């Protein structure tokens, strides 16, 4: 769906496309014959363009021509500009050269040598135009003053490849995890050559670490139980600027202020949120059931692994309901953005900072599991 | 007409080389587990066909996993890019400017055998136009046609490998006339203008000259240009531009893989017979 | 009128004098008319910077046309768009450069 | 001849077979046909993806402005009547283009 | 993500249904 629609989009060439599309804006200078031309034109394409440009809010009409140059450059292709084609040649030659001329002329206009009316010079000068245009010396000077004066190429305009295939750079972000996975593995092979070579504290010290990782798993559970701010909620209007710093339940806003704003609309999403609270509590409660049976192991360190086999059940059933609970909130938090969160939507929409932390609570629940079944082998 | 090199479209030629370069860099690592054997066990991790040497839980399990993870990405991406070519199908023109005609020689190009256009290349001092005239005076068989419609048919009969140079407003109109199998590419090579002429010193000459600057100002000429080229045009452009809804796969696209199919077999028959002598 | 690349200033225009101080497309054209018609020439920049529009209140041509109509200027070699109302007061030659309104958009990015 | 007929089905598309001609010429024979068959099937997927998309990309026409826009589906009226007279008389450019088509049909 | 989310309930629901099977087969042995 990406590469097709990327190749389905044609660059616009004619101005009839501008009467057809509305995503890329387009304008002329705020005063001149070119603006007057669309104001005067009776052709329905040019009339519709003028109908758009008189209704264009914000105003597409720029005050200087170089303002129309920069406004195309700053809008990044979604603003076009209409100007004289010979000047459009020359500005395309001038660096940064990030603009270009597309399509043919919209009309016919001609620069011509003018004399005062009735002057004697007027007739051989008029013959001189038909002499130099006949000999192409004008075109030689046009090659001079647009392409021998042109900074970006003379024929290098035709060096941009048209519709070629997928880039090697598309496959370069996977190279660093390709080679980086190899060099990380070479550390593992050389140390295990020394683990074959250097050789009740085995099963006990690893099981106490499984208790120790559950203690961290409890603390990051309580950490995202009140997030300091879930998202930097930005509504920075150039009105005025807005910086929501809303936690997981309390929606603080920030000079300092904090509110709750808990349990937004809708009701079917509310029953998901009521189900979200269930998966939060069953996460933490089955930790405590996992703590109590491992404290029986501490009494066994003062059944045994048979209850530790039962303790490994509920600690996995804890963290899986957390994997439910981590997906209950953020899907809902994605759903609330689809509601347009009533006045507190983020434009710096970015999960903050305890949600990365309670991620690590789950892997501490499972790294406790992979070593407490390592002690189950004995 | 597609074929051998055209099968290799959805993955670029630099990516064809780099997929094989990083391929052999993986296989040297698995030789330290049990260079000579794991070259085929890298083909065991090439796309499919799960190999028999399993570096069970050491670093070779990571090396055997990542390249295996790496290659399942591509064949999805190769299929997705192939579906982009098999659905969009933007038949691009080969050439735009006449500088391409000074650059290429496969597509011929000519003018009428008599006229100012032929005289223009004969007279021009620009090195691109001079080289084109150098080609056309050396063009054997002669690119110069005798009538303009002969230049129309000679482009149509040569199937794109003969171009023709003519007046752009007529080039608009003939492109409108059916079969419409020709088209105009590029801008003008020069500037010429049709203008209303009066006998010299006539009284009508000045308001007629003002009448040209009135009608060109009001676009009534362009309205008649829309009339006499597009209300008279048989092939309506965007009405004809949106006409292709065709279907199922060719065979020349697959045929480029036949030569590496059979060529891999005949190259292997050299290997088997010499290893019968290496034993 | 000072317009690139038609009439431009030198980097060392203070080191040059008169017609040498100016450069561009129309400047080389001014040499060719002198080669064609046999005259000395004086390139003068227009004072108000206008192309020679007509007023609607005083109906007085400003710009280069006001320099041409009112005897201030002898000839114009400049990017002057040939219109109807301009030929009503002065005389153009045949056009040396056809043009029209063109669409400037951004170039497709290499990202 | 007797066993490898099914081991050619082991190299048919999927289901990596158990006989592995480890590093001799059969590794090349077992690799190329395996390479050959993954071509056909990836292109079979992209061809079928080109089918169902364009099949769903085509919208049925609803307005007559589509008939001024397309030319593949023809359209006409009765050879005599006010309806034919309507397109003959109409000044709207869509209806005029349809009449321009039908007089040239 | 809601499109994938319908496969999560048959993912987790297949796991919790399997945990019933393992505990009773510990009593069938
Ligand atoms: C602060 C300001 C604000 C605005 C303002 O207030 C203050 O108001 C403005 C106002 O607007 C003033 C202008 C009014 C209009 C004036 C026009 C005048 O030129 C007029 O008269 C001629 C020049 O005097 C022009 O043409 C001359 O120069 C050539 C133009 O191309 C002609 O070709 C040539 O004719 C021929 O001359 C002989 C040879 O064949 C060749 O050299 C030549 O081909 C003419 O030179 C003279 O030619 C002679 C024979 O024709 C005559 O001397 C006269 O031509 C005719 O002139 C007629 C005028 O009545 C007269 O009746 C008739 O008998 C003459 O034969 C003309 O001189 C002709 O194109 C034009 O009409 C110009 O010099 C000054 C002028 C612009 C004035 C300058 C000052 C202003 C701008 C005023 C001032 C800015
Ligand atoms: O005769 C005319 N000749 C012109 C020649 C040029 C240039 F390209 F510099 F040569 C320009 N520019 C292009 C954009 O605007 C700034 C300068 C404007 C001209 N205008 C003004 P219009 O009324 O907007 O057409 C005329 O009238
Ligand atoms: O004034 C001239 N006007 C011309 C106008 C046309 C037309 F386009 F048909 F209007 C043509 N054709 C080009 C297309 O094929 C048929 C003839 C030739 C012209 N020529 C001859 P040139 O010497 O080759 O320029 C002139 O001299
Ligand atoms: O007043 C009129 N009433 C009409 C009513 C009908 C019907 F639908 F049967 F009611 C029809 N038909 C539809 C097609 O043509 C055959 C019969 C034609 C009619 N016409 C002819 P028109 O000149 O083609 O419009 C009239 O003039």
């Amino acid at each position: 769906a990406f590469l097709t629609v990327e190749r389905m989009v044609s660059p616009i060439e004619s101005a009839e496309d501008l009467s057809k599309q509305t995503e890329i804006a387009y304008g002329t200078l705020d005063s001149g014959s070119t603006k007057e031309f669309f104001r005067r034109s009776k052709i329905a394409v040019f009339d519709k363009m003028w109908t758009y440009m008189r209704s264009a809010e914000p105003s597409v009409f720029v005050r200087t021509t170089a303002e129309g140059v920069a406004r195309v450059r700053k809008s990044k292709g979604k603003y076009a500009y209409l100007l004289e084609s010979t000047m459009n040649e020359y500005i395309e030659q001038r660096k940064p050269c990030d603009t270009m001329k597309v399509g043919g002329n919209l009309d016919s206009k001609g620069y011509g040598i003018a004399t005062p009316k009735g002057s004697s010079l007027g007739t051989p000068v008029n013959l001189a135009v038909l002499k130099l245009s006949e000999q192409g010396v004008l075109d030689k000077l046009k090659n001079k003053w647009w392409y021998d004066k042109g900074e970006c190429g003379a024929k290098d305009s035709g060096s941009k490849e048209k519709t070629s295939a997928l880039s090697l750079s598309n496959v370069a972000g996977v190279f660093y995890i390709l080679v980086g996975g190899l060099g990380l593995a070479m550390l593992v092979a050389l140390i295990e050559f020394c683990y074959k070579s250097r050789a009740k504290t085995s099963r006990r010290g690893r099981a106490l670490l499984a208790v120790a990782l559950n203690l961290l798993a409890l603390l990051f559970a309580t950490t995202a139980f009140l997030t300091t701010y879930w998202c930097q909620g930005t509504q920075r209007v150039p009105f005025q600027l807005r910086r929501f710093h809303t936690g997981i339940w309390y929606s603080c806003e920030e000079g300092e202020k904090c509110r709750s704003f808990i349990d937004l609309a809708p009701a079917s999403e509310k029953g998901v949120l009521w189900l979200s609270v269930v998966s939060e509590v069953l996460y933490i409660l089955l930790l405590v059931v996992g703590f109590s049976l491992m404290c029986l192991e501490l009494l066994h360190s003062s059944d045994g692994l048979k209850l530790n086999a039962f303790a490994a059940v509920f600690t996995v059933l804890s963290g899986l309901l957390g994997m439910v609970a981590h997906m209950m909130y953020t899907q809902v938090f994605q759903v609330t953005v689809s509601l347009g969160p009533e006045d507190w939507r983020p434009h710096s929409w970015d999960y903050g900072w305890s949600f990365c932390l309670a991620w690590g609570s789950f892997t501490c629940c499972m790294a406790a599991s992979v070593t407490t079944l390592n002690s189950y082998t004995k | 007409k597609p074929g051998v090199f055209s099968f290799l479209d959805p993955l670029a030629y630099e990516i064809w080389m780099c997929i094989v370069f990083a391929y052999i860099g993986v296989s040297v690592v698995l030789f330290l587990v049990s260079i000579f054997n794991s070259l085929w066990f890298s083909l065991g991790a090439f796309m499919q066909q799960g190999c028999d040497i399993s570096p069970r839980s050491l670093s070779g399990r990571i090396v055997g996993g990542v390249w295996w993870f790496f290659t399942l990405i591509i064949i999805s991406s190769y299929t997705a890019n192939l579906a982009a070519f098999l659905t969009v199908e933007r038949m691009v023109s080969p050439i735009e400017s006449a500088e391409d005609l000074s650059k290429q020689t496969e597509i011929a190009y000519g003018t009428l055998d008599s006229g100012s256009t032929k005289e223009f290349f004969r007279r021009s001092k620009i090195a691109v136009f001079d080289k084109m005239w150098t080609y056309m005076r050396s063009a054997e068989p002669s690119v110069f046609v005798r009538t303009t419609a002969e230049g129309v048919a000679r482009v149509r009969k040569s199937k794109g490998k003969y171009a023709y140079l003519l007046e752009s407003t007529m080039n608009e109109y003939i492109e409108q006339r059916k079969p419409c199998d020709t088209m105009k590419v590029g801008g003008n090579l020069d500037s010429k203008g049709y203008g209303i002429a009066t006998p010299k010193g006539s009284s009508l000459g000045t308001p007629v000259n003002l009448a040209v600057l009135k009608l060109s100002e009001q676009g009534v000429l362009d309205k008649l240009k829309n009339k006499w080229w597009y209300d008279k045009g048989e092939c309506g452009a965007k009405d004809s531009g949106s006409k292709e809804k065709t279907s199922a796969l060719s065979l020349s696209n697959v045929a480029g893989v036949f030569y590496i199919l059979v060529g891999g077999l005949g190259l292997a028959m050299l290997v088997a017979l010499i290893e019968f002598c290496y034993k | 009128i000072l317009e690139s690349p038609y009439v431009m200033m030198k980097k060392n225009h203070e080191m040059l004098e008169g017609n040498e101080r100016y450069e561009g497309y129309c400047v080389d054209l001014a040499a060719e008319i002198a080669k064609h018609c046999g005259f000395k020439y004086k390139l003068t920049i227009v004072g108000d910077g206008k192309y020679g529009a007509r007023d609607a209140d005083t109906k007085i041509w400003n710009g280069m046309v006001g320099e041409l109509v009112y005897g201030k200027a002898d000839i114009a070699i400049a990017p002057l768009t040939i219109t109807l109302v301009r030929e009503e007061v002065i005389d153009f030659s045949k056009p040396f450069m056809s043009l029209g309104i063109s669409i400037m958009i951004k170039k497709p990015q290499k990202s």
